[PDB]
């Protein structure tokens, strides 16, 4: 191939391979699940360890009091987009004194992520995000990609073996709108569980959860704060 | 020929993956996070007895409570170390406090993929750093050890090894680690594993040893003190 | 974009610079240019490559440039690149004069241009200047001096040297004849004609084909002159007459 | 403000007052005019308070960076010079700081005077502030390199206390420091008015 | 702006039960000269907030187009979000202070009335970045003349009906016309409510000049 | 401006442009430096001057400051830049700080300069290695050496250039207190190590010495030949 | 939005020859023939202006151009590149006059114009000029004729030819041209050298010719060209 | 010409105890001889442990508080913890000095708790010179509040008083008394007094009415 | 207000400068040196604004030292003086000018003893004798009176003595100590400081 070294080179089929190669970076990262009710928006991600001696990687990150993200792909590209999201939320609160609507923040991601895909020497962002937020329009689950394209979704899963989680959510998508918060998180956990192989299941060390909604600001539970959600579990069936 | 910011069909940056390969040529470094302190150990790799012993500095001081072990291309490392030292003193000036071991590692991780050709400054980076770092120190969250590579990904470690013989030392730490280990056993283990994966015998002038424990500050071990820990082979 | 980049300022596997060594080949096809240092002076002798019945002869010289009140240089290579460098040499010499209010020392002027030429080999992504230069002059520190400049940006002080066509043959010819510490300007002028005659292509040697300039210290002033055609004619014929007295 | 520093056989002593004023009103009477850069580096403050703090703290940051890079600490001469260059960067801009740099290094006991203008001097004695004239008076008369620590402390106290008596913009307490081969020791923080009554008898 | 050219005088504001009412005379003065006696100093930002402005009229018209565009830009997205009366007040505070800090100020004093979430809003913005909230507002000479009237009525009766607020405003415009040399007897009344912003046409306060005969 | 990455990582993990610059120094002239007890001495070779050339110009030993001098190997054109950049830094350190430059600081600056040229756009690395010689203000002798990568080490004795592998191995066998006892034998140690690789003859050796408190001394072709007389007196005999 | 290339498009080959300059020399060698003759009391410049069709307006565009009151230009090679050099040379002539208040010496103009040509052999993202210039001038009561080429090198000529059959044109001039000609005689031998490489019949529209003397530089009118064509 | 500054009055007071910190201010915002609003408290919550009080030019006060609010978020995203009372005080010093040649006409006093749980008070000038102290007043009536606190809290100019440690009850009354005295004399002080109490439990606000003339 | 003085002889240059470092009304130092060593035979004496003097003097000092390192030989007294003149003249029509009055003394191996006078405006003039400060108004006449171009070193110090005694008697400022140094063939020699 020779149409795959630069973002500024179009393939004869009508495609850009460097955007598609950047999309492969998202799939290699560990799975993360996002879903919402009428009142809450929940992010559930799978922490990953390179070795048992090393700790698990951060998957959920803070953006603002009403917005939180889960990452999938390159770490530095995730932190770079996270800092841009934080800055845009800070600028909105500095100027207007009101929280930045989720819809508009994701549109700013779409505008920024597009710039490097059209300039020579530049590259696409090697990270896909799941954005959970709450504003005047209620809870929101958003999806961003290496391609500047973004999606408003009821539920979504990205990363390794995310298809298994995607199918689970697709069956229970009508269930979520009337769901209690405790029941909503369990749905997100049960979707993330499908991604893992048959030998292993969700533990207190490899599960990270983020919740934002009408009740409370965005909060990340990691270790001891996670066990109340895992306890009360319907066993792994096949 | 391709650019520096080119993705592989796999989904990785070539220059980053190649920078990981540059570490596999550097000397082995081991850090161990004990509940009562953090110890760092590295081999100097002497090429000639004419070369001065204390000349090679693969374990350096960043702050009174933070130590850093380096592996790979040493020239690239000391650029990152100076930036880390600047960051700690910029933070001290602004906030009148010592930085956390996590924040220092995060600050260095921000320089990760800040390289490119076009749409960049005249003095902008052309390539990544061929360096893997082990940040070991004590803050208000107890003793901590962090690992960082050219990709920018940084994570806490109970015990980690990086260098030429990375996998060999990783498996040796894997079976000889308790989260309740003592600092006496911590230095011992790092010395025991170091001689196994090396081409040269362990001498008092051959290696560097450092300790960061809640009580006392970061300490560079003197030749006489090394002989007291090598007495227990 | 990088598809069309020739990568001029890059290293070769052996540890050398290609564009520099390729520029060296351009000098070899240019005119023969020699410089000889004497006790009471220093001179430049160069082969004129611009020779025709239809050329006008407007300027005082073809390859010899006056840079300073106490300095002059000769050129071998691409003449347009040579014009750029010689103009810069005249500028640097004047910047020193403006600052210190005394003529620039010979070595320092060579050093300044060599730093510019070296910069073209390290950064910028541009082709180096395909020119070798011979500097002659007088300063209050080291007296009469002769310098050689490479497209690499490397220099050296010589008592006798040559650059251009058949340069290696000309220098070994000088190495045998040059009498260190005994050389007078009259002996050096005779040696210049001797080396040029054997080195040059057209064989017989002519007043239109060679160019000689002398730098001498007279009455507390540095005098630089490009020799007239009537003077050159006598220099060639004096060697021609000794070529006839070599057989018995 | 009133600030003094002098050196003798047993080291360098530093004494300052504690008063801050805005026009004719007293903002503070507990003001600390000595910055402890290091165990063996010391700086005094006169002029604009904000200008003194920021810059001397910035010097302190650079002294810290110096110690990390070479791992040997910094000379007093070098430290004072650094501060001088910072003020030199901001010339004609109305920065107002008068300061002294105290330390012990390889050369020995070190005393320097640094200015907002960029003036840098080394000397046995210095006094900076609105009441420096009074401090000089008592200091000069009753000073000898042949002094004992107790006698030196007497002179420091004495100088500041009398300066505060005469001067409107100097008062509060005397903060005294002793610079020893090992490092600096904080001698005392005594109320000036009480000292003055004691001297009155 | 270093020196203002055409200026507008006091702008009034007071919040009643279920909305806010704003008044400003239709005068643009060039120094002492009454230059334009039929120009609007009030604008409708959107359906929730309105704005009346004192000071330089060219600077007001500039802020009128910038705010006008911001509402247009927001209506294009149609994401169910709109600028609240507080958000406009917050933006305007940041805009005025930013220009002030660059030593090139917008020579304006603003009164912002609004109604959102069943609550009435009234905000003040200065040319230096001074901003606050009050039950009653008056700029320029109104702060010395009309504001004392508003405060004394609101002390005896905190809650007013729309009719009560209107007749209080008309009483204040009467005092302003009597006592301000840079005022005129042609004014507008703007009102925010559950229904939106309503700006009424050229109004004149009833004047009595019977005290002209009480000098003998 | 020219914004192209010249020095990049190879698949195996090598910096070719840096390695080619290290091939340039290996083609350079032989240079050796050795620390003594009271003095430090440099020695440079592979001179091969045509004797038709004034050798005063082509001297490979340069003084950076009053207490610091250096010798180089490789691309002699590149050296001049680094030397003059170090000389400017010598006076800048004297302007910013009252104190003169320590030997380690100059070496660190030269190393940082060489490192910057390996990671900056548009430029190739320097094709030189340097041997830095000087004294501390306390009087302790110091010897350092740099290379195109940007790494520096302190040495008792070291050689760079062509035949460096041969000369270095000689110094390992001949570096004891018996050879460093006197100031004369340390200079003799240089000449013997030098004349061991070069096309034999004292005429091709230029070496410099500096005492603890004395200014830099470039030795006469007379003084060095007197020591060459003492090595051949004790060559057929010893 | 755009940003130019910063690398040279003209580089040294292993042979030591800047290929793009010699390739630019091929562009002029293939262009319409031009001839210049210095003739004691003046200078003449003549070129082939054969547009190869009757549709063209022969009066619209010119090949022999004035730079100033006393200097003129003719070219062989590409027209568009020549235009740039004319505009640059006209500015350089005025820049000199504004500083020194004296008509620019021809040698000084050619040096300044040749230096512009040098830039395009070393600067980034650009090709050299595909034009060789013939510059005439009158200063200090002396006629001047110069040649500037893609290389940036300049030569002083008594008489020369360039373009198609430049080798045959020069050898013709070696035999035909003699020093101390009259200006009116120089026009004849200029048209004669042009006839050697023409191909077709010569009209006053088919060729363009300019003259330079003590009265300045001017292009000959179509009526004047007809009178010499007999 | 044009003046970038306006005087809006207001006085801020802070006192430190063993486990408490008090930040108090008037609610009067004024300009010239007129009152802008009677409902403008100068106390502001930054964290659960720290409270700021700004007085002087209100335009500067509004912008500066918003900068601190943004810088508090920037810190906690980067350091994973809340900014300490001492760290906010150290930060405010640098922000105020960054405007050395175009200063904020502002008088800041920080009140909160240190890392040991003890009360901390930091007093600032318009340019950024600061220190820790037991009690400090800043603003238009700072000269009226200070001498009474020097006498009562500092036990100055007294002979045989047994030096009783400061309690919350006594400090609360001290805060009220000095402001009642200041409202009688200072024209820019009045309307209402708002007291913010920083304890281990959090921030508690209290309002006591003042002279409205 | 400070004082500088230079006296050039047939084969030497004698220079003297006061040792007072003054602030407002106090003498902070009794032994402050206002002389700067540029080369082995070049001295630069500077006077003027408090912070501007040392910064400027050292900048030139370090550049003359830089020239020595880069070339192996030192600048001539003339080339040095013209260098200091260039740097000051270029800062004259800038936002921050240096108000420094200086005196350069040197010995050339060819030209001989040299003494240069320079304004804060950066006007350079070579003089057989010159003086800076307000004391010059009282001493230049004494210099005019007794100076001969063939003055011996013994008489030069005695002539300096006569000038410095005048500053004690008539000049309103207290200048008790002076630095005295001689430049010649052998270089710079520190001479006994003249105290009163
Ligand atoms: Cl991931
Ligand atoms: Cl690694
Ligand atoms: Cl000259
Ligand atoms: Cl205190
Ligand atoms: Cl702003
Ligand atoms: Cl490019
Ligand atoms: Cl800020
Ligand atoms: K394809
Ligand atoms: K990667
Ligand atoms: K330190
Ligand atoms: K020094």
């Amino acid at each position: 191939n020779q149409y795959d070294n630069d973002v500024t080179v179009w393939s004869p089929q009508g495609r850009i391979h460097q955007i598609e190669y950047a999309m492969e970076a998202v799939k290699q990262g560990s799975a993360t699940v996002g879903l919402k009710s009428k009142t809450h928006a929940v992010l559930v991600a799978l922490k990953r360890a390179q070795s048992e001696l090393a700790a698990h990687q951060k998957k959920i990150l803070h953006v603002d009091n009403h917005i939180g993200i889960s990452i999938a792909g390159l770490t530095a590209d995730a932190r770079l987009l996270c800092n841009f999201m934080r800055q845009e939320c800070l600028d909105s609160r500095f100027v207007f004194d009101r929280p930045l609507p989720v819809s508009r923040l994701v549109s700013l991601i779409g505008s920024k992520t597009q710039i490097p895909t059209q300039r020579y020497g530049r590259r696409p962002y090697g990270v896909g995000l799941l954005i959970a937020g709450y504003d005047d329009m209620g809870p929101h689950i958003f999806q961003t990609c290496p391609s500047a394209n973004y999606f408003d979704c009821r539920a979504m899963s990205i990363g390794a073996r995310s298809q298994s989680a995607r199918t689970y959510l697709e069956r229970h998508m009508s269930e979520f709108m009337e769901c209690n918060l405790d029941e909503l998180v369990k749905h997100g956990l049960r979707a993330l569980r499908e991604t893992l192989p048959a030998e292993q299941d969700l533990t207190t060390k490899n599960v990270s959860i983020g919740i934002v909604g009408k009740d409370l600001e965005f909060t990340i539970y990691d270790d001891d704060d996670v066990s109340p959600f895992l306890d009360g579990l319907e066993e792994r069936p096949q | 020929d391709r650019g520096v910011n080119t993705f592989s069909p796999e989904g990785r940056l070539f220059q980053v993956e190649y920078a990981i390969e540059a570490i596999k040529l550097g000397s082995t470094a081991i850090g161990i996070q004990t509940s009562e302190g953090v110890c760092l150990a590295v081999e100097k790799r002497i090429t000639s007895p004419l070369m001065e012993p204390s000349s090679i500095e693969k374990i350096v001081e960043i702050d009174a409570h933070i130590g850093c072990a380096m592996s790979g291309l040493i020239a690239d490392a000391k650029t990152l170390i100076d930036k880390a030292r600047v960051e700690t003193q910029n933070h001290w000036f602004t906030y009148n406090e010592t930085m956390t071991v996590e924040s220092v590692t995060q600050a260095v991780s921000n320089l990760a993929l800040q390289f490119g050709e076009e749409d960049a400054d005249p003095g902008a980076m052309s390539r990544p750093f061929g360096v893997a770092l082990l940040f070991g120190g004590v803050d208000e969250k107890g003793p901590q050890l962090f690992h960082m590579d050219p990709s920018g990904t940084f994570v806490q470690c109970d015990a980690r090894a990086i260098g030429s013989a990375s996998e060999g030392a990783q498996s040796s730490l894997q079976e000889v680690y308790h989260k309740s280990m003592t600092l006496k056993e911590a230095i011992k283990s790092s010395l025991i594993i170091l001689k196994q994966v090396m081409e040269e015998k362990l001498n008092a002038t051959n290696i560097e040893l450092a300790t960061v424990q809640p009580g006392q500050n970061f300490h560079m071990f003197t030749k006489e003190e090394l002989e007291e820990v090598i007495k227990d082979i | 974009s990088r598809r069309y980049d020739s990568r001029t300022t890059i290293f070769s596997p052996e540890g050398r610079l290609y564009q520099v060594e390729y520029a060296m080949e351009a000098i070899g096809h240019a005119g023969t240019c020699l410089g000889i240092l004497a006790n009471d002076g220093v001179l430049l002798a160069a082969e004129r490559r611009n020779i025709h019945k239809l050329l006008d002869e407007v300027f005082f010289s073809e390859k010899i440039y006056k840079l300073n009140e106490d300095m002059a240089c000769s050129v071998a290579g691409i003449t347009s690149d040579a014009n750029v460098l010689t103009n810069e040499l005249r500028l640097i010499a004047q910047r020193y004069l403006l600052q210190y209010q005394e003529p620039i020392p010979c070595e320092q002027l060579v050093t300044a241009l060599c730093d510019i030429k070296q910069a073209y080999t390290q950064f910028g992504g541009k082709r180096p200047f395909g020119v070798s230069l011979l500097y002659i002059g007088w300063d209050k520190h080291y007296g009469f001096q002769l310098y050689q400049s490479d497209p690499s940006g490397n220099y050296g002080g010589w008592k006798a040297t040559c650059i251009g066509n058949n340069s290696a043959a000309a220098v070994s010819m000088l190495k045998q004849d040059y009498k260190e510490g005994e050389m007078t300007l009259k002996s050096a002028l005779a040696l210049a004609v001797k080396v040029l005659n054997k080195t040059m292509d057209v064989s017989k040697l002519s007043a239109e084909k060679v160019e000689i300039a002398t730098l001498t210290r007279e009455s507390g002033k540095t005098v630089i002159r490009v020799l007239k055609q009537k003077e050159v004619e006598q220099l060639i014929k004096k060697h021609e007459e000794e070529e006839a007295k070599a057989e018995r | 403000t009133t600030t003094l520093a002098f050196k003798f056989q047993h080291g360098v002593i530093v004494a300052v007052d504690s008063r801050a004023t805005a026009g004719s009103y007293i903002s503070s009477l507990r003001m600390n005019k000595v910055i402890e850069i290091n165990p063996y580096l010391l700086g005094t403050m006169s002029g604009c308070a904000a200008d003194c703090q920021y810059w001397e703290r910035l010097l302190a940051k650079e002294c810290r960076l110096y110690y990390l890079r070479n791992g040997e600490r910094i000379s007093v001469s070098a430290a004072s010079k650094l501060l001088s260059n910072m003020m030199l960067q901001y010339r004609g801009m109305g920065l107002s700081m008068g300061s002294m740099i105290c330390g012990w290094d390889k050369k020995g006991p070190g005393l320097y005077y640094v200015d907002d203008n960029g003036t840098r001097l080394s000397g046995q004695m210095f006094s900076t502030g609105s009441g420096n004239t009074y401090a000089y008076g008592v200091m000069d008369s009753g000073y000898r390199q042949d002094l004992s620590p107790e006698e030196a402390y007497d002179l420091g106290r004495r100088a500041i206390a009398y300066a505060t008596h005469r001067d409107n913009y100097s008062g509060g307490v005397v903060n005294m420091y002793h610079m020893k081969e090992d490092g600096w020791v904080k001698v005392e923080s005594s109320d000036v008015s009480d000292l003055l009554y004691k001297y009155g008898e | 702006t270093q020196n203002p050219m055409v200026t507008g005088t006091s702008v009034l504001g007071v919040k009643f039960d279920g909305g806010v009412v704003i008044a400003a005379d239709m005068l643009g003065s060039y120094g002492s000269l009454a230059r334009f006696r039929n120009i609007s100093r009030i604008m409708r930002v959107n359906d929730s907030t309105m704005l009346g402005a004192s000071g330089d009229y060219a600077d007001f018209q500039y802020l009128k187009q910038v705010l006008g565009q911001m509402v247009i830009d927001e209506e294009l997205l149609g994401d169910g979000h709109s600028y609240s009366p507080r958000a406009i007040h917050s933006w305007l505070t940041r805009a005025m202070y930013s220009r002030r800090s660059k030593m090139n100020p917008l020579w304006n004093t603003m009164v912002i009335g609004g109604y959102a979430d069943g609550e009435s809003f009234l905000g003040y913005v200065d040319m230096l970045g001074v901003a606050y909230e009050a039950p009653s507002l008056a700029t320029g000479y109104g702060a010395y003349l009309a504001q004392p009237l508003l405060r004394e009525v609101l002390e005896k009766q905190p809650v007013l009906s729309q009719t009560e607020a209107r007749e209080l405003v008309e009483r204040c415009m009467r005092v302003l016309y009597y006592r301000d040399a840079r005022s005129y007897n042609r004014f507008q009344i703007a009102t925010v409510t559950e229904k939106g912003v309503e700006i009424e046409g050229p109004l004149s306060a009833q004047t009595n000049w019977d005290i002209a005969h009480m000098i003998s | 401006s020219y914004d192209r990455a010249i020095t990049v990582f190879s698949p195996d993990g090598h910096l070719f442009q840096v390695e080619y610059a290290q091939e340039a120094v290996k083609k350079g002239s032989t240079a050796v430096g050795v620390r003594g007890k009271d003095i430090v001495v440099l020695g440079v070779e592979k001179k091969s001057v045509a004797k038709l050339q004034d050798e005063r110009t082509v001297r490979k030993i340069c003084a950076l400051d009053d207490n610091v001098c250096m010798a180089f190997a490789g691309l002699t054109a590149d050296a001049r830049i680094v030397i003059n950049r170090a000389r400017v830094e010598c006076q800048s350190h004297r302007l910013t700080v009252e104190d003169p430059v320590t030997v380690e600081y100059i070496t660190r600056y030269i190393a940082s300069l060489k490192q910057r040229y390996t990671q900056s756009n548009g430029r190739r690395p320097f094709g030189i290695s340097a041997l830095i010689v000087g004294f501390d203000f306390d009087g302790t002798p110091r010897l350092y050496q740099t290379d195109p990568s940007g790494t520096y080490h302190a040495w008792k004795a070291n050689a760079i250039g062509r035949g460096a592998k041969s000369v270095r191995e000689f110094l390992e066998k001949n570096y004891t207190d018996d050879a460093i006892e006197t100031d004369d034998l340390t200079i003799k140690l240089v000449i013997k190590a030098l004349l061991e690789v070069v096309q034999s003859g004292g005429k091709n050796i230029e070496l410099a010495v500096m005492r603890r408190d004395q200014p830099l001394k470039i030795l006469n072709p007379e003084e060095i030949e007197k020591y060459v007389a003492e090595i051949e007196k004790e060559k057929e005999e010893n | 939005a755009k940003r130019g290339y910063s690398f040279s498009l003209t580089t040294f080959s292993p042979s030591g020859k800047l290929v793009q300059i010699e390739y630019a020399l091929a562009a002029v060698a293939g262009g319409a023939p031009s001839v210049g003759i210095k003739a004691a009391n003046g200078v003449v410049l003549a070129t082939e202006k054969k547009q190869k069709s009757i549709l063209y307006d022969e009066r619209s565009v010119h090949k022999v151009e004035p730079i100033t009151k006393h200097i003129g230009l003719v070219y062989s090679g590409m027209g568009p590149d020549y235009r740039v050099l004319v505009h640059r040379a006209r500015k350089l002539a005025q820049q000199y006059y504004l500083v020194y208040q004296e008509p620019i010496p021809t040698a000084q103009l050619v040096q300044r114009v040749a230096s512009v040509m040098q830039e395009y052999t070393q600067s980034g993202g650009v090709r050299p000029f595909g034009v060789s210039l013939l510059i005439c001038g009158w200063n200090e009561g002396r006629p001047y004729l110069f040649q500037s080429d893609p290389s940036g090198a300049y030569f002083a000529w008594k008489a020369t030819a360039m373009g198609k059959n430049y080798v045959n044109g020069k050898t013709f001039l070696e035999k035909r041209y003699n020093e101390d000609l009259e200006l009116e005689d120089a026009i004849h031998t200029a048209i004669l050298t042009l006839k050697e490489s023409f191909e077709g019949q010569m009209t006053e529209d088919n060729i363009e010719v300019g003259i330079c003397n003590e009265a300045g530089f001017r292009r000959l009118t179509p009526t004047e060209v007809r009178d010499y064509l007999a | 010409r044009f003046s970038p500054y306006a005087f809006n009055g207001g006085t801020v007071l802070a006192i430190a105890g063993e486990d408490f910190s008090i930040v108090a201010s008037d609610t009067r915002l004024s300009e010239g001889f007129s009152i802008h609003t009677r409902d403008s408290p100068k106390c502001y919550k930054l964290t659960d442990k720290t409270v700021i009080g700004c007085s002087g030019f209100h335009g500067d006060c509004l912008t500066l508080t918003k900068i601190i609010e943004a810088r508090l978020k920037m810190y906690k995203h980067s350091n994973n913890k809340a900014m300490t009372t001492g760290a906010i005080a150290a930060m405010l010093s640098t922000i105020l000095y960054s405007r050395r040649f175009f200063p904020y006409y502002v008088y800041n006093i920080i009140g909160g708790l240190d890392e040991e749980g003890k009360g901390a008070v930091y007093s600032f000038d318009p340019v950024g010179s600061y220190q820790r102290d037991s009690f400090k007043a800043g603003g238009s009536a700072s000269a009226m509040l200070q001498p009474l606190l020097d006498n009562q809290v500092g036990f100055k100019n007294m002979q045989n008083v047994e030096h009783v440690p400061l309690t919350l009850d006594r400090a609360m009354r001290l805060v009220k008394d000095v402001f009642i005295s200041a409202a009688e004399r200072d024209v820019y002080t009045g309307d209402a007094l708002r007291i913010c109490i920083v304890t281990k439990e959090g921030i508690r606000e209290e309002t006591v009415p003042l002279r409205k003339d | 207000m400070e004082y500088l003085i230079g006296i050039q002889g047939p084969d030497y240059v004698l220079v003297a400068s006061d040792r007072v470092a003054a602030s407002n009304i106090v003498q902070m130092k009794d032994d402050h040196d206002k002389m700067f060593k540029m080369s082995e035979k070049i001295l630069l004496l500077c006077v003027g604004e408090a912070g501007d003097t040392v910064q400027f003097a050292e900048y030139i000092q370090k550049n003359v030292q830089l020239y020595k390192m880069r070339n192996g030989y030192e600048l001539s007294p003339t080339a040095a003086a013209n260098f200091t003149r260039r740097n000051l003249a270029d800062c004259l029509r800038s936002r921050t000018p240096y108000h420094v009055n200086l005196l350069l003394a040197g010995y050339d191996e060819h030209e001989g003893p040299a003494l240069y006078y320079m304004d804060y405006l950066a006007a350079l003039a070579k003089a057989p004798f010159a003086a800076h400060g307000y004391g010059a108004f009282l001493t230049l006449s004494i210099l005019d009176r007794y100076y001969t171009p063939t003055i011996s070193r013994e008489r030069a110090v005695e002539l300096l003595r006569k000038c410095l005694e005048e500053l004690q008697k008539r000049f309103i400022l207290n200048l008790p100590t002076f630095s005295v140094r001689v430049i010649d063939k052998d270089g710079i020699h520190n001479l006994e400081n003249i105290a009163f």
